[PDB]
């Protein structure tokens, strides 16, 4: 029962944050921030500070997480550590 | 125009059929309540029948007397909602009102500007040449 | 440049109704006050060897002071599809300075007939509706008299398309359907 | 647009006297001394003629819509006037809001 | 006669359409040519009720378009010679009269008009009325009108209209 | 069963002459002050700015039901919202017609903060700002840090840069709206007036730009709160001394 | 006994039309 609620509100969270992306390159930023990837249920990846005026920040779930707490990963980078920064 | 024709058909057909029923369910009552002569039916069942269908009739007619009722409510807000030349003399008028309002209130602060000014003129050839001097 | 094509449609209104109708425009238009303005139009034809003289409309507005004379020239008539339900001609829209009856007249064009037209102009999105009543102009040169060509006012709905896509008729076909039961605008032939 | 109100008064009226007419006429109906014979048949024309009256009106009502019921839900509005006037009030409260105070700072002086 | 028959109708769909909600945009897309365009064989069609199947695409080699067969359930109308329907005069001339019913319009000519009837250019509403006005025909009226024959062109189809036969016309 | 039917005919009658001797005379009187239009049996009015010549995507379609009658404000439009503009030294009415003014305020102010973000977002400006909800901040001196901030209530400050920027935007929308763009000849086509008389009384490039200029909400308001940020520290500095 | 008309009054001249157009475009009543 945890298993697939943890899925199911997990997939829900991804899918509210693709909308607010969109909604965000809809009227605020346009094209200051694109979508590079969008898995349904795996990964989400925004691109910011693009090329032209890349990075990315891909949001994804894994089954269940017991050992390591699941959290974001900005794959291309992997920034730099700042106590501060990297924690919000 | 195609649009304005289908919508005048449409209330008119509402009207006339309406006239009709009317007169029509009226006509109906009469052809009945005429106490002819009675056979094989029985009263027994004749005057209970007749009874239930006078009853259902004048319900019909109240009805239709409310749809016609409905229909003159529906007119009278399509006169007030988008008559067209009544509407633009009335949207003419809530701009006159908005328009003098401004005008006042404009009149009124310049005004009130120009005498503070002269009251800031006042204080500030005071305040600027006060001896004090800590 | 790309061509600038007008679509026209022409009706006329009997003085009566003109009440009705000016009321009627105002509310199906943007919300604008009414234009109001006076015009004087002359039309100058060239007599070249060419059997067709060319025929360049130019417009001075008396009513609106400091404003520049235009000068228009209108094609031969393109309407083909009977959906399009609309007149397409070629356009051209330029504004000219004061000195432009001298130059037109040294240039060799003859002025023909002068007309002053009167009337309200209201507009809707791209759609311009013009009503107005022409008034002849008697006496070889002047507009204080003038005497009305008809007691009716035409009505032209007219579109300045940058010729790109269409459906720029079918824009003004429901717009002239609204008017039709007050006033029925049709595209008339300018032939007879 | 007085004549639409009265028109609908008189509409409203003329129906609820037609049924009142009606529920009279089927009252004497079932009554077993009509006594009201001339009075009843006087009674049954006043009904047509309401009846034929109400539709008439009507018919000349729905072309008095249909005249200008160009269906166009009309496009115009005051909201121009109406915002720029809401600013102005909004601006003149705001000018009376630091008159009063600085009238309060003068007779904090004068209070000492 | 308004008649609900089944229809089998092909689709062309451009590749650009394909991926999410490829199935419902054949469904979509099936009623922008349907409504608005007729055939004599089966008449005006009116609207699609419901999809009753959805057959497989088939590519046209070169071409790289769509074929989907599609099984559609849809009211039509279509005028049958000699058969009385219910019309509505659109237009008075003295030519002839012009009635409309629904999608269908029909013209009236001037000799199946009945003899004794006479057009009424004196009257401002053009309208056709007899010597006595027992009987008087105007725009907008009902009338029923006996087909002649069916005669149809450019998916559209307009008849004759009798009036000889009995029970015909205005009451 | 005559009596049945007299007695169900007065019962409805009078029922309708009780129903008759003011559900009418409110609805006329909505009328007057908001537009309204036909549509079903659902009858709408217009809640935007639309017909005064604002590009906002949004339907404001109100409601109107029986209940002497009631207004329903589309989702989102409820509620109380102000935009509040603010200088940090750190880095009567009718009970429809408030619901009504106040759901249409809301939208006036989605309008501007919109207007305001994506002229932050998009438009290259010196020092750039940072919008991050519903905030914008900038720093147009280096002590000074200046913030707009679209407060939705969903039941320090200056007035006057608030004031200011409802009346830009209102009239950005009246620039669209104009009766400069009305042709008095009536052959001529259509556009500005100043526009027109550039060819005529020939205009230079610098005429022609200025006819035609692009800048902005922003950029407007920040030059506004600079201006009274440097007028403020002039005279606290002459104060001084 | 429903009458018969009730509002004939018309609005355009369709002769007017033709005229005012016709004046227009060639120039018939005005040289």
């Amino acid at each position: 029962m945890y298993n697939c609620l943890h899925s199911f509100c997990l997939s829900l969270q991804l899918e509210v944050l693709h909308s607010q992306t969109l909604m965000l390159i809809r009227e605020r930023w346009g094209d200051l921030v694109q979508v590079e990837r969008y898995h349904a249920g795996k990964c989400l990846s925004l691109s910011v500070w693009n090329q032209q005026v890349v990075h990315k920040v891909t949001i994804k779930i894994d089954e269940n997480d017991v050992s390591k707490p699941l959290q974001i990963f900005h794959d291309p980078p992997l920034p730099a550590s700042d106590s501060k920064l990297v924690e919000r | 125009p195609q649009s304005k024709e289908t919508l005048l058909q449409s209330y008119n057909k509402r009207l006339k059929d309406d006239i009709k029923s009317i007169m029509d369910n009226f006509t109906e009552i009469i052809k009945t309540a005429k106490i002819e002569d009675e056979t094989q039916v029985s009263r027994a069942t004749q005057g209970e029948q007749d009874n239930y269908e006078m009853h259902v009739r004048a319900a019909n007619i109240v009805r239709a007397g409310e749809s016609l009722m409905k229909l003159v409510s529906d007119l009278k807000q399509f006169l007030i909602l988008n008559d067209f030349p009544s509407v633009n003399e009335a949207i003419d008028q809530r701009n006159q009102q908005l328009r003098t309002l401004q005008e006042e209130c404009d009149r009124k602060l310049i005004t009130l500007r120009d005498e503070i000014s002269i009251d800031l003129y006042e204080l500030e050839e005071e305040y600027y040449s006060s001896s004090s001097s800590l | 440049t790309i061509n600038m094509m007008e679509y026209l449609l022409q009706g006329s209104v009997l003085d009566h109704s003109l009440e009705s109708l000016i009321h009627r425009l105002r509310g199906l238009c943007d919300n604008m006050e009414p234009e109001t303005f006076l015009d004087h139009e002359m039309v100058f034809l060239l007599k070249g060897q060419q059997a067709s003289p060319f025929v360049l409309r130019a417009r001075r507005s008396m009513d609106r002071a400091g404003a520049p004379w235009h000068l228009r020239y209108l094609g031969q008539p393109e309407m083909g599809d009977k959906n399009r339900h609309a007149l397409v001609r070629n356009c051209v829209d330029i504004a000219t300075s004061e000195n432009l009856t001298d130059f037109l007249m040294e240039m060799g064009f003859r002025m023909d007939h002068e007309f002053v037209a009167k009337g309200h102009l209201f507009r809707k999105g791209i759609m311009k509706i013009m009503v107005y009543k022409i008034f002849r102009i008697l006496v070889p040169g002047n507009t204080d008299s003038t005497e009305a060509l008809s007691l009716s006012y035409l009505v032209e709905l007219s579109v300045v398309a940058p010729a790109g896509q269409d459906m720029v008729s079918d824009d003004m076909k429901n717009f002239a359907e609204q008017l039709k039961p007050l006033v029925h605008l049709e595209k008339i032939d300018p032939k007879r | 647009l007085a004549n639409e109100r009265l028109r609908a008064l008189e509409d409203i009226e003329r129906e609820i006297g037609a049924i009142l007419q009606n529920a009279g006429t089927v009252i004497l109906e079932l009554s077993k001394e009509k006594t009201n014979e001339r009075l009843l048949d006087r009674q049954a024309a006043a009904f047509t003629a309401s009846v034929q009256h109400v539709e008439a009106e009507l018919s000349a009502q729905i072309r008095y819509l249909t005249q200008v019921a160009t269906g166009q839900p009309h496009e115009g509005s005051s909201y121009s006037s109406r915002k720029d006037c809401q600013m102005a009030l909004k601006r003149v409260d705001y000018a009376r809001l630091k008159l009063s105070d600085v009238a309060r700072t003068c007779e904090q002086m004068l209070e000492n | 006669m308004f008649y609900h028959i089944s229809l089998e109708h092909e689709i062309l769909l451009h590749p650009r359409y394909f991926g999410p909600n490829l199935l419902n945009t054949v469904k979509q897309k099936l009623f922008t040519e349907v409504e608005g365009t007729c055939t004599g064989k089966y008449g005006f069609v009116i609207a699609v009720t419901t999809i009753d199947n959805i057959g497989a695409g088939v590519i046209q080699p070169g071409r790289g378009f769509v074929l989907y067969p599609v099984k559609y359930k849809a009211i039509v109308f279509r005028p049958f010679k000699g058969e009385v329907v219910d019309a509505v005069v659109t237009q008075v001339n003295k030519v002839g009269l012009f009635t409309e019913i629904g999608p269908m319009s029909c013209f009236i000519s001037r000799h199946s008009i009945p003899s004794e009837m006479e057009f009424d250019p004196n009257s401002n509403p053009p309208c056709y009325k007899t010597m006595d006005e027992d009987i008087v025909i105007q725009q907008d009226d009902e009338i029923r009108l006996k087909i002649v024959g069916t005669r149809v062109d450019k998916n559209d189809i307009f008849a004759i209209g009798s009036l000889m036969d009995d029970y015909l016309g205005l009451v | 069963s005559l009596a049945g039917a007299a007695q169900i005919l007065l019962k409805g009658a009078e029922r309708l002459t009780k129903s008759v001797t003011d559900f009418n005379s409110e609805l006329l009187r909505l009328r007057q002050h908001w537009k309204l239009r036909k549509v079903g049996d659902k009858i709408l009015g217009d809640l935007s700015y639309r017909s005064a010549g604002s590009l906002f995507p949004h339907h404001g379609t109100f409601e109107v039901i029986k209940n002497p009658l009631d207004v329903q404000i589309p989702s989102d439009l409820e509620g109380s919202a102000y935009i509040k503009v603010s200088i940090q030294k750190q880095a009567g009415s009718p009970h429809w017609q408030t619901k009504l003014e106040a759901a249409q305020n809301v939208l006036l102010c989605k309008e501007i903060f919109a207007q305001l973000s994506r002229e932050a977002v998009q438009i290259k400006s010196q020092v750039p700002h940072i919008v991050v909800k519903n905030q914008i901040i900038s720093q147009p001196f280096p002590s000074l840090q200046l913030s707009i901030s679209l407060c939705h209530s969903s039941n320090d400050h200056l007035y006057v840069l608030e004031h200011n920027l409802h009346l830009l935007i209102r009239e950005f929308h009246k620039q669209t709206l104009s009766s400069i763009m009305m042709p008095h000849p009536a052959s001529a086509p259509f556009g500005h007036k100043r526009m027109r008389l550039s060819g005529p009384q020939a205009f230079d490039k610098n005429e022609i730009n200025s006819l035609q200029s692009s800048e902005g909400l922003l950029e407007k308001i920040i030059k506004q709160a600079k201006h009274i940020f440097l007028r403020s520290r002039a005279a606290a500095t002459i104060d001084s001394l | 006994e429903s009458g018969g008309l009730r509002p004939n009054k018309q609005t355009f001249n369709p002769t007017d039309t033709n005229a005012l157009v016709a004046a227009v475009a060639f120039g018939k009543g005005l040289s």
